[PDB]
């Protein structure tokens, strides 16, 4: 009203405070007869987050579907068979919501974030968008027109360019199918090519409806009539990839050689030995990266040097992996990486958006949310013996190398693979 | 006989598109029963319950404020100080930014290494941020390590060594960054905007400061700055997460025993050095830059001005957008719609900055050279429209969006701690969500028009532009577009 | 360092305008609109 | 309905007269809709597939050549003409429905006619 | 940009050509008040058209009624004296602002490349202005109207073969009479609309390159929009001209003319002092100095040949007189000579005025003879004056 | 030649007068040569290094700003001016020589002026 | 830019680069970023260093030797003597070139 902001406004009804100690709520999960998993968890935070996670990605493209998953991300929350794109945007804006979509190599996600009082609106708009996309041609061609520009604006970021680069160079099969498709599969992508990809891949047994901040009762009341009629289809085996090692080279000039050396680490399906990869990542634009999947992962280290100093940086990095594999790590350094690892997983976990992602992430990967507690145990149980042998076993396997920029002074794959 | 409708390729293709149009004329009403595109002003305070923000004032004037969440595993603890570059002088400009650097560079009890090995052993994080009017040092740590983080914060704010060899090294780092990392063109536009809008005031000075000051900063200067500004009545200790108020208060009264006791408020320094807005512009023309970037600002409202809430609602009405946003052609913001439909900007953003006695309300835009003329028209047209025609729907939707954004951004111990610290410095209290929501709901269409007529109509503006900006209209064109002569 | 480069890199709140034709009013004075 | 030929015999003759006139030039009734007449039309035309528009553009060029030459389509070509085979009306209705939805919600128009 | 929606109304097709050519046209920021007489000339043209149209609603083009109808305007028409004085003195105002317009161009070498067509269109405009003003001065049918027309329509007789034939076809008979006055009135109504069209071509031809500036340099780096900077700069000149015009209209309405035109035309008697309007005096003094009828007409033509040939002479590459001190002083001597020629024109034919007119006509033509050689000498200035 | 300053004192006065007028604006004499005056200056100006052309444009903008303001350069700035330091005459003479060679051998010009 | 329309020539260079390490791996068609440096001053410095009389042969098929020398000798004797240098050594290795 009229008073200054330092003075309380008279006549405001104040809700009673929440207790300083609030017992966390259990994750209720319900599986439908068609195999669709609905999982929710109640929180005292007024903000709600509802996501839909699909077991689908770039590994289901090859061949004659290259680029479908990146287009599908960009065609999210567009026109559906029941409401135009204009009305959809106006419905989300009217409740102060926000929508996001993400396409990885193995997972697709669709999330809406709004106040808890708008759960029926969020669920209805979310399910309609993923279940009944119209894929109108003028909307596809606009997203296709936008997709051209982002791919062009990708070699401005050598971190991302190289991380995509070493995935296709190191794996053979589906995991080598690029997430960013080249500008030749884009002149073939159409609305009807997207509808065939989605009708065959977006099945109820490959979906998870995960919500953070809702009651499981009414969330079932709204979601069941919109999802119960999905056909029950048998689960198909995931398309298998094989790590083989490889080399990426590309001379684009410049005076900043970018580099990535990478190795193979076990995937999420291997309990432990995937924790060690994150602790190893913390033990180490130059950094150490990690890209893990269900059954195989990739651990590597970046680097940025000069045109003529692009011979010793690689051996420099190749010396640090040898040192860790040789046992040249002190307990003070190991304990710092352990504490850094345990704190990071606990610090990202207070974000309501991430905790909802983690619910959908895990119920797709495993089928249940595994408590962070056993993860923390597997962290503090690590010894210098485990770190040294994990690296020794990791770096004795075939090597993956990536290089962008001036590559004239970078040596061969054999002249670098022999270092390990 | 004529060919059947599916024989010629163009006849078959027309049949395919026609059939697909037919399937859009019959929506399934299962999916059309809850969501509506008409914005409704809702009132749900039952979901607004939050843990109590307990505040305690010590006899020395220090304030400790906590919002406890004992189920959480992490906590954020830190110090917010009513001090910044505004309260410096023309000879001490840059001492606050220098002090931020040196704040983690040695103590009697701990050296530079010993401090950072300890932060790493607990897996914590130390962050320091300084602005024109606020300075903050806070720690992100686990529940079991709050007392250690408070011990560290008190140690670095009361016993810092400021060794002259460290100063000279840090002097070289600061001199380097002042002349080698200036490509952050967005913050450069706002830095020049503050300098021209608040010219000849303490608020027009940059946080980083001149090189002449930086290369003359000594041990004493950092010590005098702490003595005069880091006083107990000007600092707040805020903690959020797994923290107990009584435990934290007792740690504070044990550890903060060496603060300055100067009983000078920030209201007195501001009144002694008021900040005032001057209509002016600075144009940094460089055709070698691919993109133009400009910001256009009006003098806005201070923190405690009740019209500040209306300026937040008006800022949401203008909204923000960039090329990657998907539905920009359909949002409620008419400015975003004009930009998105006609492709006249790479990005556009409305900002509302507040200070103790003034503020800035305006729009920052990135565009190509050939889009500048049309873009400048749309920006000025949509801003000026707020004084003439405000629909009830557009103000109801901006109120709903603002209420949602202010509460969806409070996810994590960190955003809650900085909220507690910032609000205690600006309002003298943490405003309950129920009250802020009530002040937002008060901003109706008549309120927006009244506030817009006070701040926008036929008012002077400040312009800060860089890049290929020859096509940008001059000051008189922007000045004229603040009123409509057809009314 | 060139004059334009330094001016872009260092915002200057003590701007001195040309005063041969027009003298400014003191800063912090309400507008003559 | 008075406009329906199945019921009104005058509407039957109206359709027959119009159909005979279009057939002489090889034109469809939708070919008489011009993008310049209305912005809703040119928005609908842009949304149609390339093959539809190419055939329409070719039928328009063929008719203009006939009109210039003061001649009609040969009778063996007139027999295979489809004057009322539609390709534009369904799209035009959708485009107009979406414009009415924008207006009802106070949104800005997606496209505007220039002031001549 | 994609112009899906409507932006500023000025950019819409209904007003894009006015926006681009009048409102947003880039103009050198350093134009002086000397660059505001082009618009004044356009305003003077408009005033002459508007007052002339309403004066023609009361004037009779007959030798038995012309003089008395002008007296009926001054006396009986409500507001008639002002229409007549705004038109009679507006013609003098038209020539003052155009003479200053012309001399602005000579000082700053505005005729030079790339604006030779602009200067050539201006010279044609000057010829139309002289014809329009002269035949209008015959309309009142006073003593100077009749004897002024008798001379100029006789300028054709200098042609040997068909000279007499052109004079009588021009007259419509064997003497200046009603057929001459009736045809002068029709041409006096039509020529100002041609003058409007020529000024539109003149303005269009200039906008192909933009105006020259006092420094005479390339000005693309410091151009601004015509509205509102040179709109308010021109408006100051418009208001000052309105004050200047009002002083002539309301306080000295007849000092710019001669009393002899208030006597009705008498083909028998002849005024002892027959002179044109003051703005034709410099041409009239050039004609009088040559003691040969054919030579005098040749010299008058040579004036316009010299003016038309100025832009095409090979010259030095510097434009402004601010950096050409010899051409600067050469310009100030021409202006004193042009003022001298006008004064000599009003003087009768007798010593010493005959010799002074002959030297003054020589000095006028020497300007256009010495201008080209100065460029040929001046092209070597950069080589000679080295660092 | 009479236009030699070392030989003729009248040309010394002329050069001194020209240099003084140019110095008040910070202009070089070569800055008075306009690309729009002839297509040779434009060709010669296109062949000069960018930094030279960039400096010439800056002097022109500075001179235009002074002329609009009815100002001159400060005496300190005037003291460091070099009004007759050349950057264009040698290039222009080279362009004219190539143009004259093309004409003598019957070739077409490499450029021409648009008919106004 | 039109190199990618002749796959034999594109693949021939792309294996010269990938099959050698030293000087022979230097592209015969430099990348665009390597062109925004080349200028006349660079060309003169390169040409003056590498174009030496001991490194040039004037072969003329279809002329008498007397008249070839009579014209050519007074135009090339001016060139000074430069102690000959050795062509840099190049190393063949393996390698793969891939542009998806
Ligand atoms: C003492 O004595 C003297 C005076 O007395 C007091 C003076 O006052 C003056 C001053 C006078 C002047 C400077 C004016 C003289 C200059 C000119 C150009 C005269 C102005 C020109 C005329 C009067 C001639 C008018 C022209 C015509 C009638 C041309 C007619 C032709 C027309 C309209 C069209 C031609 C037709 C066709 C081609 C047929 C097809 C046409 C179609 C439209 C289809 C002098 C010198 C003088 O010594
Ligand atoms: C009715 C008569 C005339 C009208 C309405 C007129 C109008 C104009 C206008 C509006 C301009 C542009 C603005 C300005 O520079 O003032 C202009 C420029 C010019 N005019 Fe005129 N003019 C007339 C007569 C003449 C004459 C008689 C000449 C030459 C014999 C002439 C030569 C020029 C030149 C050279 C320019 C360009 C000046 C420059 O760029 O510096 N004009 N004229
Ligand atoms: C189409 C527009 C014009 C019309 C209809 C027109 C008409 C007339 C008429 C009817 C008269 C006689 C009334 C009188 O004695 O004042 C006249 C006189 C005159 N007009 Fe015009 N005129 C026009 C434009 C011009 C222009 C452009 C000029 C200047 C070049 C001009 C110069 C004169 C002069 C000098 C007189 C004689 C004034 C006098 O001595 O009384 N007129 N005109
Ligand atoms: C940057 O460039 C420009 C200038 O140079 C620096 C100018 O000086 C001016 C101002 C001067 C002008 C427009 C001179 C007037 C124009 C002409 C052609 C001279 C004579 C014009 C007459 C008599 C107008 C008669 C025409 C009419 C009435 C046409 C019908 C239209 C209507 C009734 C609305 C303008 C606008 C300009 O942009
Ligand atoms: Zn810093």
């Amino acid at each position: 009203a009229l008073t200054s902001l330092d003075m309380p406004l008279q006549g405001v009804s104040l809700p009673p405070p929440l207790a300083d100690k609030v017992e966390p709520s259990k994750l209720q999960i319900t599986t439908l007869p068609n195999g669709l998993k609905i999982a929710s968890e109640t929180t005292p935070n007024p903000a709600a987050s509802i996501g839909l996670y699909v077991d689908c990605g770039s590994i289901y493209e090859a061949p004659y579907f290259h680029g479908a998953t990146h287009l599908l991300e960009r065609m999210a929350f567009k026109s559906t068979l029941n409401r135009t794109h204009f009305r959809l945007v106006r419905e989300i804006e009217a409740i102060g919501g926000n929508t996001s979509a993400s396409a990885s190599r193995e997972q697709m996600s669709y999330t809406i974030d709004a106040l808890k009082t708008y759960v029926p609106e969020m669920v209805e708009v979310l399910i309609d968008s993923v279940r009944n996309p119209a894929f109108l041609d003028w909307e596809v061609n606009e997203e296709l027109r936008k997709m051209k520009v982002e791919i062009a604006e990708l070699a401005k970021n050598p971190m991302g360019f190289l991380l995509e680069a070493i995935h296709s160079a190191g794996y053979s099969g589906p995991l080598a199918s690029p997430l960013y498709a080249p500008e030749s599969a884009l002149d073939r992508l159409n609305g009807e090519l997207l509808e065939e990809f989605m009708t065959e891949n977006f099945t109820a047994a490959r979906m998870v409806l995960a919500a953070s901040g809702v009651e499981h009762e009414e969330l079932l009341k709204v979601a069941e009539p919109l999802t119960s009629d999905l056909p029950n289809v048998p689960p198909q085996l995931a398309p298998k990839s094989q790590y083989v090692g490889g080399d990426f080279r590309q001379h684009t000039g410049g005076e900043a050689t970018h580099f990535a050396v990478a190795f193979e680490v076990p995937g999420w399906n291997n309990e432990k030995e995937a924790v060690t990869a994150t602790v190893l990542q913390m033990l180490m634009s130059c950094t150490a990266f990690t890209s893990i999947f269900n059954d195989t992962g990739l651990f590597g280290i970046y680097g940025c040097s000069s045109p003529q100093f692009a011979a010793k940086a690689i051996e420099l990095a190749a010396k640090e992996l040898k040192d860790v594999a040789g046992g040249k790590v002190n307990q003070a350094h190991l304990d710092r990486a352990k504490a850094a690892t345990k704190s990071a997983v606990l610090m990202n976990l207070e974000s309501r958006m991430i905790a909802a992602e983690d619910i959908g992430r895990q119920i797709l990967t495993y089928g249940e949310r595994k408590p962070v507690d056993q993860f923390l145990k597997s962290v503090d149980q690590l010894t210098l013996k485990d770190i040294a042998d994990f690296t020794s076993k990791v770096i004795s396997k075939p090597l993956t190398m990536g290089s962008f920029g001036d590559v004239l002074a970078v040596p061969s794959y054999d002249t670098i693979s022999s270092k390990f | 006989s004529p060919p059947p409708p599916h024989l010629m390729p163009y006849d078959h293709a027309a049949e395919i598109i026609k059939n697909k149009i037919k399937k859009l004329e019959n929506p399934d009403k299962r999916f059309l029963k809850y969501a509506s595109p008409h914005p409704i002003l809702a009132s749900h305070n039952h979901i607004l319950s939050a843990p109590e923000t307990r505040v305690t004032t010590l006899p020395n004037g220090l304030r400790v404020a906590t919002e406890s969440n004992l189920s959480a595993k992490t906590a954020t603890v830190g110090v917010w100080i009513d001090a910044g570059s505004r309260f410096e002088s023309d000879e001490t400009n840059g001492t606050a930014h220098f002090l931020e650097h040196m704040i983690f560079k040695g103590t009697d009890r701990r050296t530079v290494r010993a401090l950072e090995e300890e932060i790493e052993d607990i897996g914590g994080h130390l962050n320091a941020y300084t602005s024109r009017e606020q300075t903050t040092y806070y720690a992100k740590v686990l529940d079991s390590n709050v007392n250690q983080a408070l011990d560290v914060l008190a140690d670095i704010l009361q016993n810092s060594k400021f060794e002259e060899q460290r100063i000279n090294r840090e002097r070289d780092v600061i001199l380097r960054e002042m002349q080698e990392v200036e490509g952050q063109t967005d913050e450069v536009v706002l830095d020049h905007l503050h300098a021209t809008a608040f010219q000849y005031t303490p608020l027009g000075r940059t946080i980083l400061g001149p090189a002449q000051n930086v290369k003359s900063i000594t041990r004493e200067d950092l010590q005098n700055y702490i003595k005069t500004h880091y006083t107990a009545s000007r600092m707040v200790i805020a903690a959020a997460g797994a923290v107990k108020h009584e435990e934290v208060v007792e740690q504070v009264k044990k550890l903060f025993t060496k603060l300055s006791s100067d009983p000078t408020t920030t209201s007195q320094l501001v009144a002694n050095e008021p900040a005032s807005f001057t209509g002016s512009e600075v144009r940094m023309i460089d055709d070698d830059l691919p993109l133009a970037q400009f910001a256009v600002a009006f003098e806005g409202a201070s923190w405690t001005d009740p019209d500040s809430v209306a300026l937040m609602v008006m800022q949401t009405m203008l909204g923000s957008w960039n090329k990657n946003v998907g539905g920009g052609k359909h949002v409620g913001s008419d400015l975003t719609q004009r930009v998105a439909i006609n492709e006249i900007a790479e990005s556009i953003m409305a900002f509302n900055t507040n200070y103790k006695d003034t503020g800035l309300f305006g729009v920052y835009a990135v565009a190509k050279a050939d889009c500048l003329d049309d873009l400048s028209y749309a920006i000025m047209y949509e801003v000026t429209k707020l004084a003439y025609r405000v629909s009830d729907a557009d103000v109801t939707r901006a109120r709903n969006q603002l209420k949602s954004s202010l509460l969806l951004h409070m996810d994590g111990t960190s955003p809650i701690a900085e909220d507690i610290g910032r609000q205690l410095l600006t309002y003298g209290r943490r405003i309950p969500t129920a009250e802020l929501f009530a002040r937002i709901d008060a901003v109706d269409a008549s309120t927006v028009k009244r506030v817009a007529n006070k701040y926008i109509y036929d008012k002077d503006i400040a312009i800060s532009a860089i890049g290929p900006i020859q096509d940008l209209p001059d000051y008189n064109k922007f000045r004229r577009r603040t009123y409509w002569n057809r009314y | 360092v060139p004059a334009t480069v330094e001016a872009v890199k260092t915002p200057n709140s003590k701007i001195v305008y040309d005063d041969h034709n027009h003298e400014r009013y003191p800063p912090g004075d309400p507008s003559k609109r | 309905r008075l406009v329906d030929p199945r019921k009104n015999f005058l509407a039957r003759m109206h359709m027959k007269s119009v159909s005979n006139r279009l057939r002489r030039y090889g034109l469809r009734y939708d070919d008489l809709y011009d993008p310049l007449y209305d912005l809703d039309i040119k928005e609908a035309l842009n949304r149609l597939p390339r093959e539809i528009v190419d055939a329409r553009n070719q039928r328009l060029m063929r008719a203009m050549d006939l009109s210039m030459k003061h001649e009609y389509l040969p009778d063996n070509l007139q027999a295979v003409q489809t004057p009322f085979r539609s390709y534009l009306q369904d799209m035009l209705a959708l485009v107009k429905r979406e414009r009415a939805e924008r207006e009802a919600l106070g949104a800005l128009p997606l496209y505007q006619r220039t002031i001549p | 940009t994609i112009r899906n929606q409507r932006f500023s109304l000025l950019k819409q097709p209904i007003s894009s050509t006015l926006n681009q050519h009048l409102v947003d046209y880039p103009t050198p920021s350093n134009l002086s008040y000397w660059w505001g007489f082009g618009s004044l000339a356009g305003i003077c043209l408009v005033i002459q058209i508007v007052t002339g149209v309403f004066l023609a609603m009361h004037y009779t083009p007959h030798v038995d009624l012309a003089f008395n109808s002008v007296e009926h305007i001054m006396r009986d028409v409500e507001g008639g004296w002002l229409l007549r004085y705004m038109h009679a003195n507006g013609a003098s105002m038209f020539f003052i602002v155009v003479y200053l317009h012309i001399f602005r161009g000579l000082y700053y070498a505005s005729y030079s490349s790339p604006r030779e067509f602009v200067w050539c269109l201006g010279v044609v405009i000057f010829l139309l202005m002289i014809v329009t003003a002269f035949i209008g001065y015959v309309l009142p049918w006073g003593q100077m109207s009749f004897w002024g027309a008798t001379v100029i329509t006789s300028l054709a007789s200098a042609i040997p073969v068909v000279g007499d034939t052109i004079v009588t076809w021009l007259w419509g008979g064997f003497s200046v009479d009603n057929a001459t006055l009736n045809r002068f009135f029709s041409l006096h109504y039509l020529l100002p609309f041609i003058l409007v069209g020529a000024s539109l071509l003149h303005l269009a031809a200039l906008h192909q390159y933009g105006s020259n500036n006092p420094l005479g340099v390339h000005s693309e780096m410091d151009k601004i929009a015509f509205y509102p900077y040179f709109y308010v700069k021109d408006l100051v000149g418009w208001v000052a001209f309105a004050i200047f015009f009002s002083i002539w209209i309301f306080y000295a309405p007849n000092v710019l003319g001669h009393p002899d035109n208030y006597i009705p035309a008498n083909p028998m008697s002849t005024p002892p002092h027959i002179v044109p309007e003051w703005y034709f005096l410099p041409i009239y003094a050039i004609l009088r100095s040559i003691p040969d009828k054919a030579g005098g007409v040749a010299a008058i033509a040579l004036v316009f040949i010299c003016l038309l040939a100025l832009p095409f002479f090979k010259s030095m590459y510097v434009r402004s007189s601010s950096f050409r001190p010899i051409y600067q002083g050469m310009f100030w001597l021409l202006l004193a000579d042009c003022l001298l020629l006008g004064w000599i024109g009003c003087q009768p034919v007798e010593a010493p005025f005959v010799t002074i007119g002959q030297i003054s006509s020589l000095v006028f033509f020497l300007f256009f003879a010495i201008t080209p050689i100065l460029g040929r000498v001046g092209r070597g200035i950069p080589n000679s004056y080295t660092d």
